[PDB]
Parts: structure tokens; C-alpha cells; sequence
């Protein structure tokens, strides 16, 4: 009768809600804001730290810190603040009578996995918990069981091939290039037009500019020649102090770090070579449906024209007899939460729950054996 | 089995006896006769016995004997000489390995007196080297204003001053020491010479340290000693530039004039790199500190090289150079960077000019603009079909339907009766003798929502793993079934209802007036889907079933196959009703008032025609979203989701090729698709009419001739 909670803790956003629902109830960015100026007016409502949307609404006077940097968790006290905020303030529910499903990127360090257990049974005292791979939840949310998932969020970008509902560990690939790196690259290349953005609040503004006014060019050199020859690609954006900036070719140069990582100085290959080498390390008979079931997940796959560019690049690399289908659902920003929400609400799921009893007879090592 | 012609092998194995050889510095010497039967403990031996047989042939036997103190070269040479002596013979010999103290009993049998061993032996032919060893301790003073040069100075603190720069070379560590009063150019020359000594003399197996006054490391203070007070430094004038200008003499050695010739090329450095001709041999004489470089060309004769070495050795005693002078022999492309400093702008062949370019290790697609040829469409129709589904599908199966968050079994009287808005799992057992086996099908309806299809996938994976992983899965959507899945019900049609269960509404009640459309392919697999009951939804190729709460109607068009009529009457027995067998063109008024309409259903003369099993209608997708324009097939029969809004579509019906464009399809897609459709018409193998008409169809405005080929048209599919 108790409703389970699903809490996808990404690097940039937290998507939390109840199992069985179609949409996550609370979506808020995973930041901790602390004051950096001198408070002169007494009384009032000054707090030592602000979490979530309250930190976004007051970000002009706050320094902002992300607890998660490139997937791994650096600060655990701030992550406990994030979990306390999403339990008590957003979902407004007591977590000692709801089992909680958590998500995790693959090829993570193992020391996080028991440590995520080490808070959840000791501070919040959940009755049960489970850790699931994000890519298999994205594949389940599409209604598929075999396919390759390109999951790209704010911290990492990983290709995971899944056959018969199980990820193949010898072909999962990780690329440390995602939305925060594209935001930093866009801060770097907006200095060419004379705009300076160095503050973390200005980093949030440039992230908003990247969300509103960026797209993937179908071919890079012809689009650069088009942007050089005219001004039809220029767009204007209004800063919150009323200043209007104009961006031209920088609309499409910032997604191109996904396909050419050498812009930010990385020797590693693009996402299409990563998908091709991830497919090539699988067995010969199952390569037919991996090319035909290529789903995309995460917020960084939300640019216009990313699927056409991906099909163009994979088609040039694959043999010509193969059939290529890049699958881009419109709900792919929250596909991890939808797969977790359906997977937690099943009546056949209530024996894979890691309850309190086996945890406190087994210690913080039960998560390495029950969560595959 | 290449033979060898060693001259001592000619006396081996010609008369019956016993022959012994000893290895001395990669060669065999036969030991004398009265030294037979005894061996040195630090040498290697080759033993031969040849034996005459009764039948006339002459057998052979090789042994090779190794002592416990022999080196690697002696034992290896003994093994290789044993192999080569077998190859000199016609492979008729057997080889044995003999170790000192562990000999075979047959090896003891050859010698009459026995085996006795002495200490000592001949020395090994190897000379000892260590891989990657340098033992170097030198010191260089670099000095100058314009013409900066390096000069070797003895390793002491008294050789140092404050106005020059110094390079202390200690093998794997190179220390660069810059004076306080040193200028810009000799610092740059010190850096250049230090990086040259690292990357060329030592091939990068070194580390260059840069130091100044007060920051000397422990290595320099350990080698040189405690640091005295430095005796300042003279200001860099122009007289020592002239002194650096007169340090080397470049000479030529060449037999191009038909005789011996040692002639002066230059005595003024910086020299020209082009002066080093490739057909001759040149000599640089920086012999004040004791260096003479002999530079050999690639196209120089051998006597020129020996004459150059002889002349360089003759320069030792003539000009009275000190007795440590090194004659360094340098080929082309292998020059020491102490040789390179006397030349104006030395150019290695793979240098970077300007800023240079990066390699980037990864490239994007730059495919050439080829025009696409449409004749590859109807030709090369490769198809894989099934791999293990050879049975006709009687079997033993279990069908589950997903409601909410749990699956239930369906009723066993209702196998082939699915709901369009639900999701199903079908477990199937092979009775076939091909090692049995199990198939799990995951059927997903078109009207089914996200929660049902996600739960169907998760329960499909769970049902696969809890049976041990032996069954294989197959995701299937509505309209795209394989032939084996249609054969699971045993000649029955697949009945698809409208509506289904949900988490908030439960099972939907069926409508009072229900209309059913029956299709059958060329093979015989047959569907019967529920459609909304209007008079305009009738297809003249098809068989339709009308269920009213007064009576029932079975309407047959002129294009209906017999499988469609059998599926229609099977659906009548499913719905428990008795039809009256309505035919096309002879409909009663009761049928038309049951539909609530009069006329204007889907009619074309191609849909009138009976013959369609031999010629299926073929649907094609035209796009240029990968940059190159491609037409592809779509497998399976025709529904809404095959029609892509962003792409152009072609339908071939053997008498009229439909071209269908979306709302947001590009116009060059349309025009070059028209040309591709035309070229597809002329290139077909069975000759057809060249004036087959091309009709352009817009999205939302389709004629019934186009619509009638689609199973279950929805008018409000694209409209939100
Ligand atoms: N419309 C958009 N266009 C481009 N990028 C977007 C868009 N919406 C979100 N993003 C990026 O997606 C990232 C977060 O994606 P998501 O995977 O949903 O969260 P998380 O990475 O925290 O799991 C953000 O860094 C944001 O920059
Ligand atoms: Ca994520
Ligand atoms: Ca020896
Ligand atoms: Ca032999
Ligand atoms: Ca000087
Ligand atoms: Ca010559
Ligand atoms: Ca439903
Ligand atoms: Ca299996
Ligand atoms: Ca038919
Ligand atoms: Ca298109």
C-alpha cells in the first residue's frame, strides 16, 4: 500500500516523484548556494545555505556549487542537503515508510555505491532501496529490451549496449564531455564577440542561452561558409539586465564539441565513433538490431538536428547493407525517471528490494550483490 | 631445407665411424683423434655417428653436447650447426640433446673408456654490452653575441664564469646553468643545444634541467663540489664573434676528378647546408677541443669513405691536436647537434614551417555527392526470413495481458483476439525436434500507452531470466508481425479490437454497431481489425463484417480473396452471429441504414481487380536528412506510422505510382523523388507502360485510391 519513491539524481538536475506516475513531481537543479556578501539588515530571513530553485531565484548574491562533478559525488554533506530538500520540502513526505529507488551511471567507482547506502539507511532510515542503471531504464521506457543507449546529461556521456535486458560490460563506453563542458566552451567562445561571463550566475545565464539558441549543423564547413557569407543565422538574446547580445556561428559551434572533441582539447573521439566502437565490440549476430535500435536519452540530446547528424555519421561508418534508425522520443529528458517509475510500481518487484534486515546483518556490501 | 656449403662438412659422414667437432667462436673445428671421448666443461660439441646397414644404406645420428659452464653463443651455435648439418644431409638423421652429467645411456655406449671432464675451455665470441647505457660526464660553455658557439671545457667550478652559459652533461641528466650577466642569444643557444643533446644523441632518454645562481640542484653540487665565488664576466663584444667565426674548416673528399682530392670548402662559419653535397665525403675539423666529424654522403664510393677516415686520422698528428680527439663518423640524416651548430639554419627533413597543423586523430563524414540510381530498388531484393521458426505453429503457448502493473493470463478460448490499446506477452514452446527451445513474443498495440509497453518490456525480460535465459525474445508491434506469429493460432485470423484496459477506466464497453475490416497477404496470413462504422470506410478489395444488435452483415468486394471470406466467417462464428452474405453492388437498404450512409466509399479500378497476390503494392521512403538522398523499403504492410511527415513517400500499385508529401517536406525532395519514381518505372524487369501516371498527393488531402491500400485509415491521426 506504500508508494515507492523514484529519485533520479543527475549531475545537473534532480528528478523526483512517486512510482506509478507518468511525470516527475519535482524537477529542480542540484546546486547549493551560499552567501558571499555582507548582511547589513538584521532579522529578516537570511539562511546559511540555499538549495534548489531558491538558490536560482537568489543567484545574484550567492556562490553556487554543484555537488556532482562529472558523475562522481565530491561533496557528500551538500548531497545530503539535496536529499533532505527533495524529501522534506519538494515531495513533502516522510521517507521512513517509503522505499526509494535510486539511479546510477555505469562504470562508476564502487565506493559511491555503499556510500549511497550509508546515508539512506542511517539518516533517513528508508525501509528498502534499490540502485538501477540509467541506460536500462531509458531502454525500458521506450518499450524495448535490446538496443544501444546514448545517455548524455550534464556530467557524462555514455554508450551502453543492452541485449536481452542486460547491459554488456565489455562494450560500455564513457566520455567525459556533456552539458557543463558545452556551457564552459560557450563561455569561452562568447569572448570573441566581446561578452564576458565569469560568474557562476553568468554560467547559469550562458546555460540558458545554450538551451534556447543552439542547434547541430548537418554539415559543419558549409554552415560556417554560410555564416561567413551573410547574417541570416544570427539571433538575439536579452540578458536579465536588459542588454541585448547577438550570436551568429556560435549557435552551432558549441554542439560540435560533441562530434569533434578536439575543440576543448581532447584526444578522444566523438560520440558517433564511440557508438560505432561500442557496437563493434559486440558479437557478430547481434549487430543487426543494435544499429536498428539506437535510442537517445538525456537533456544533452535535445538540440535540433542531433538525430539527423548522428544518422549521417553512423551511416558513413557502418557497412552499407546495415539499416540505421536513430530513435529520439520527445520525452527523452525524463526517460530514466519513467523507466524507474514503471519498474518500481510492479507487483513482481517486491523481492529485489534491499530491505533493512539484510543490510544490517550484511553491512554496506549488500548493494554489490543484489543490485547487478 | 636450403643446403649449406661449409668446406669442413664435405668430410662428414662418408665412411662408417665417429666424428667430433668443437665450437670455437661461431665456427666448428674438428678435435684431434686422441682427444676423443673427453670434453671441456665450458664448451659445446657436435657428435656424429654413422652406421652401415645390411641393405647398403648408411644411417646417421647427431648429438649436440652442452656443458654446465658453456655460454649462450656456444650452445646456440651447436644447435644451429646440428640443424645445418642435418640439412646438408637429406634429412635422414635424428638429433639428440646431451647435457653434462645427465647423458643418455646410448651416449655412454659410444665411448669405450668413458666420459671424463676438464675445467676451462675456449672463450665466448660475444662481447658484453648493456641495453641503453651511457656513461658521459662533459661540460660545455656556450658563448657569443651574434655568432654563439659551444666549446668543451673541463669539468670544474673554476671553468665557470657569470657572463656565459653552461651545459653539464651527465648521461641521463643534463643541467643547463645560465649566468646572471648572460644575454638572450646564448641562453637561446644553450636551450637549443641542450634539447639537441636530449633528442638526438640520447633519443629522448634524458631529462633537461634549467638552473641559475642559488638554485643549483644536488647533482651539480655533488659532481662539481661546493660553490666558490664566480669571477664575474666580460661584456659580450664583437671580437669573440670573430673568434667564433674562425673555429672550423670544412673540407671535401671526392674522386669526381678521377684522382685523390682533399680540398678546402670553407673556413668561415656559419656554413651552408647545401654545401654538403650528397655524392662526396666532407670533414669538419673542430679540433681545438678535439672533435673531427667525418660526414658521409649516401652516394659516395667506399674508397672516398676510407680516404676520409684516413685523412681525418692524419689531421691528428699534422696540426698537433691533443690526445683525446674524437673522430665521429656521421651518415646523412644522422648528424650530431654539435656538428649542426656551425651551419646557417639547419633543416631536418620533417620540420614544421610556420605555426603548423594538428592531426586531430578523428574525422567527420565528407561523403561525395553521388546521384542515386533507382534501379537498385526493385533489383537485389535480399531477405533473411526466419532462422529457427520452422514449425507451423500448433505448439503449446501461454498468453498474458498487462493490466496496470501486473500481468494476468487471458482466457484460453480467446487466443487470437487482442485489444489495440493493450500489451501482451506470448510464451511459445517448440514441440519441434530441433533441440526444443522457447520463444517469448512481446506484442504492443498501436493505441497502447507508455506505461503498458514499458511494463510489457520489463515483464518480458523478467520472464526470460526466471526461465534460466534459454528463450530468445522478439519485440513486435501491431502490423509488423512475422509469418510465424500469425501461424500460432492455427489458420485463425488475428482479431484486433478497439480500446482496452487502463489504470483509471478499466475495461471499455464494446460499441453497439461494430465494423471489422479483413485483410490477407499473398502468403495467407490474415488480420481482422475494428474500424469506426461509417459508409466511407468500406474498401472494395476487402471483406467487411458488420455487427448490429438487430442482425449481422458480411460484405464482400470484388477484390476479396477466399482467405478473407474464410476469416470473415470465422469472425462471425467468434461474434456468435449469422450473416446474410451481402455482395458488392447488390446491397440492401437495411445495410446502408445500418451504416447510416449512402455511398462514397474507397474505390479504384486497381482495387476492383482480383489479381493482387502476384503483384503486391510496394511502399517507399524518400529522404535527404543524412545529406544524401536515399529511397528505402519499408517491410510489412501499410499503416499510418509508416507515412513520415518529414519525408516523401512513394506507393507503387503497378498502374499508378502515388507520390505523397508531408507538411514539412522539402521541395527538392519532391522534385528529385518525381525523377526517381520515373526512373523506377522504366527500369523494372517486367516491362510495363512507360506512361504510368505520377499523381502528387498532399498530406490531409488524399484520394480514396491512395487510402484504400492502407489497413485501418484514421482521418484524425495527424490532426492534434
Ligand atoms: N532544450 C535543450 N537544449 C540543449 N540542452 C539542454 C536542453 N534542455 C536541457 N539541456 C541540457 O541537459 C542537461 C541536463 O540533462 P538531464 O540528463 O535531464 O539532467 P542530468 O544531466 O542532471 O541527469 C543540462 O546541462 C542542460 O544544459
Ligand atoms: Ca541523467
Ligand atoms: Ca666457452
Ligand atoms: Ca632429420
Ligand atoms: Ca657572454
Ligand atoms: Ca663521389
Ligand atoms: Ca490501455
Ligand atoms: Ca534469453
Ligand atoms: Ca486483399
Ligand atoms: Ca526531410
Amino acid at each position: 500500500e506504500t508508494t515507492a519513491l523514484v529519485c533520479d539524481n543527475g549531475s545537473g538536475l534532480v528528478k523526483a516523484g512517486f512510482a506509478g506516475d507518468d511525470a516527475p513531481r519535482a524537477v529542480f537543479p542540484s546546486i547549493v548556494g551560499r552567501p558571499r556578501h555582507q548582511g547589513v539588515m538584521v532579522g529578516m530571513g537570511q539562511k546559511d545555505s540555499y538549495v534548489g530553485d531558491e538558490a536560482q531565484s537568489k543567484r545574484g548574491i550567492l556562490t553556487l556549487k554543484y555537488p556532482i562533478e562529472h558523475g562522481i559525488i565530491t561533496n557528500w554533506d551538500d548531497m545530503e542537503k539535496i536529499w533532505h530538500h527533495t524529501f522534506y520540502n519538494e515531495l513533502r513526505v516522510a521517507p521512513e515508510e517509503h522505499p526509494t529507488l535510486l539511479t546510477e551511471a555505469p562504470l562508476n567507482p564502487k565506493a559511491n555505491r555503499e556510500k549511497m547506502t550509508q546515508i539512506m539507511f542511517e539518516t533517513f532510515n528508508v525501509p528498502a532501496m534499490y540502485v538501477a542503471i540509467q541506460a536500462v531504464l531509458s531502454l525500458y521506457a521506450s518499450g524495448r529490451t535490446t538496443g544501444i543507449v546514448l545517455d548524455s546529461g550534464d556530467g557524462v556521456t555514455h554508450n551502453v549496449p543492452i541485449y536481452e535486458g542486460y547491459a554488456l560490460p565489455h562494450a560500455i563506453m564513457r566520455l567525459d564531455l556533456a552539458g557543463r563542458d558545452l556551457t564552459d566552451y560557450l563561455m569561452k567562445i562568447l569572448t570573441e564577440r566581446g561578452y564576458s561571463f565569469v560568474t557562476t550566475a553568468e554560467r547559469e545565464i550562458v546555460r540558458d542561452i545554450k538551451e534556447k539558441l543552439c542547434y547541430v549543423a548537418l554539415d559543419f564547413e558549409n554552415e560556417m561558409a554560410t555564416a561567413a557569407s551573410s547574417s541570416s543565422l544570427e539571433k538575439s538574446y536579452e540578458l536579465p539586465d536588459g542588454q541585448v547580445i547577438t550570436i551568429g556561428n556560435e549557435r552551432f559551434r558549441c554542439p560540435e564539441t560533441l562530434f569533434q572533441p578536439s575543440f576543448i582539447g581532447m584526444e578522444s573521439a566523438g560520440i558517433h565513433e564511440t557508438t560505432y566502437n561500442s557496437i563493434m565490440k559486440c558479437d557478430i549476430d547481434i549487430r543487426k538490431d543494435l544499429y536498428a535500435n539506437n535510442v537517445m536519452s538525456g537533456g544533452t540530446t535535445m538540440y535540433p538536428g542531433i538525430a539527423d547528424r548522428m544518422q549521417k555519421e553512423i551511416t558513413a561508418l557502418a557497412p552499407s547493407t546495415m539499416k540505421i534508425k536513430i530513435i529520439a522520443p520527445p520525452e527523452r529528458k525524463y526517460s530514466v525517471w519513467i523507466g524507474g517509475s514503471i519498474l518500481a510500481s510492479l507487483s513482481t518487484f517486491q523481492q529485489m528490494w534491499i530491505t533493512k534486515q539484510e543490510y544490517d546483518e550484511a553491512g554496506p556490501s549488500i548493494v554489490h550483490r543484489k543490485c547487478f | 631445407h636450403m643446403v649449406v656449403e661449409h668446406p669442413e662438412f664435405l668430410k662428414a659422414g662418408k665412411e662408417p665411424g665417429l666424428q667430433i667437432w668443437r665450437v670455437e667462436k661461431f665456427d666448428l673445428v674438428p678435435v684431434p683423434t686422441n682427444l676423443y671421448g673427453d670434453f671441456f666443461t665450458g664448451d659445446a660439441y657436435v657428435i656424429l655417428k654413422t652406421v652401415q646397414l645390411r641393405n647398403g644404406n648408411l644411417q646417421y645420428d647427431l648429438h649436440y653436447w652442452l656443458g654446465n659452464e658453456c655460454s649462450q653463443d656456444e650452445s646456440g651455435a651447436a644447435a644451429i650447426f646440428t640443424v645445418q648439418l642435418d640439412d646438408y644431409l637429406n634429412g635422414r638423421a635424428v638429433q639428440h640433446r646431451e647435457v653434462q652429467g645427465f647423458e643418455s645411456a646410448t651416449f655412454l655406449g659410444y665411448f669405450k673408456s668413458g666420459l671424463k671432464y676438464k675445467k676451462g675451455g675456449v672463450a665466448s665470441g660475444f662481447k658484453h654490452v648493456v641495453p641503453n647505457e651511457v656513461v658521459v660526464q662533459r661540460l660545455f660553455q656556450v658563448k657569443g653575441r651574434r655568432v654563439v658557439r659551444a666549446t668543451e671545457v673541463p669539468v670544474s667550478w673554476e671553468s665557470f664564469n657569470n657572463g656565459d652559459c653552461f651545459i653539464l652533461d651527465l648521461g641521463n641528466n643534463i643541467h643547463q646553468w645560465c649566468g646572471s650577466n648572460s644575454n638572450r642569444y646564448e641562453r637561446l643557444k644553450a636551450t637549443q643545444v641542450s634539447k639537441g643533446i636530449r633528442d638526438n644523441e640520447r633519443s629522448g632518454r634524458a631529462r633537461v634541467h634549467v638552473s641559475e645562481e642559488g638554485t643549483e640542484p644536488e647533482a651539480m653540487l655533488q659532481v662539481l663540489g661546493p660553490k666558490p665565488a664566480l669571477p664575474a664576466g666580460t661584456e659580450d663584444t664583437a671580437k669573440e664573434d670573430a673568434a667564433n667565426r674562425k673555429l672550423a674548416k670544412l673540407y671535401k673528399v671526392s674522386n669526381g676528378a678521377g684522382t685523390m682530392s682533399v680540398s678546402l670548402v670553407a673556413d668561415e662559419n656559419p656554413f651552408a647546408q647545401g654545401a654538403l653535397k650528397s655524392e662526396d665525403c666532407f670533414i669538419l675539423d673542430h679540433g681545438k677541443d678535439g672533435k673531427i666529424f667525418v660526414w658521409k654522403g649516401k652516394q659516395a664510393n667506399t674508397e672516398e669513405r676510407k680516404a676520409a677516415l684516413k685523412t681525418a686520422s692524419d689531421f691528428i698528428t699534422k696540426m698537433d691536436y691533443p690526445k683525446q680527439t674524437q673522430v665521429s663518423v656521421l651518415p646523412e640524416g644522422g648528424e650530431t647537434p654539435l656538428f649542426k651548430q656551425f651551419f646557417k639554419n639547419w633543416r631536418d627533413p620533417d620540420q614544421t614551417d610556420g605555426l603548423g597543423l594538428s592531426y586531430l586523430s578523428s574525422h567527420i563524414a565528407n561523403v561525395e555527392r553521388v546521384p542515386f540510381d533507382a534501379a537498385t530498388l526493385h533489383t537485389s531484393t535480399a531477405m533473411a526470413a526466419q532462422h529457427g521458426m520452422d514449425d507451423d505453429g500448433t505448439g503449446q503457448k501461454q498468453i498474458w495481458r498487462i493490466e496496470g502493473s501486473n500481468k494476468v493470463p487471458v482466457d484460453p478460448a480467446t487466443y487470437g483476439q487482442f485489444y489495440g490499446g493493450d500489451s501482451y506477452i506470448i510464451l511459445y514452446n517448440y514441440r519441434h525436434g530441433g533441440r526444443q527451445g522457447q520463444i517469448i513474443y512481446n506484442w504492443q498495440g498501436a493505441q497502447s500507452t507508455q506505461d503498458e509497453v514499458a511494463a510489457s518490456a520489463i515483464l518480458t525480460a523478467q520472464l526470460d531470466e526466471e526461465l534460466g535465459g534459454t528463450p530468445v525474445q522478439s519485440r513486435v508491434v501491431q502490423g509488423k508481425e512475422p509469418a510465424h506469429l500469425m501461424s500460432l493460432f492455427g489458420g485463425k485470423p488475428m482479431i484486433i479490437y478497439k480500446g482496452g484496459t487502463s489504470r483509471e477506466g478499466g475495461q471499455t464497453a464494446p460499441a453497439s454497431t461494430r465494423l471489422f475490416q479483413v485483410r490477407a497477404n499473398s502468403a495467407g496470413a490474415t488480420r481482422a481489425v475494428e474500424v469506426l462504422p461509417k459508409a466511407g470506410a468500406l474498401n472494395s478489395n476487402d471483406a467487411f463484417v458488420l455487427k448490429t444488435p438487430s442482425a449481422a452483415y458480411l460484405w464482400v468486394g470484388t477484390g476479396a480473396s477466399e482467405a478473407e471470406k474464410t476469416g470473415a466467417q470465422e469472425l462471425l462464428r467468434v461474434l456468435r452471429a449469422q450473416p446474410v452474405q451481402v455482395a458488392e453492388g447488390s446491397e440492401p437498404d437495411g445495410f446502408w441504414e445500418a451504416l447510416g450512409g449512402k455511398a462514397a466509399y474507397r474505390t479504384s479500378p486497381r482495387l476492383k481487380d482480383k489479381k493482387m497476390d502476384a503483384h503486391p503494392p510496394r511502399l517507399f521512403a524518400c529522404s535527404n536528412k543524412i545529406g544524401r538522398f536515399v529511397i528505402e523499403e519499408v517491410p510489412g504492410e501499410l499503416m499510418q506510422e509508416d507515412l513520415a511527415t518529414d519525408d516523401v513517400m512513394l506507393l507503387d500499385t503497378w498502374d499508378q505510382v502515388f507520390v505523397w508529401v508531408g507538411k514539412d517536406s522539402q521541395e527538392e525532395e519532391k522534385t528529385e523523388a518525381l525523377t526517381s519514381a520515373k526512373r523506377y518505372i522504366e527500369t523494372d524487369p517486367a516491362n510495363r507502360d512507360r506512361r504510368t501516371p505520377i499523381t502528387v498527393v498532399k498530406q490531409g488531402f488524399e484520394p480514396p485510391s491512395f487510402v484504400g491500400w492502407f489497413l485501418g485509415w484514421d482521418d484524425d491521426y495527424w490532426s492534434v
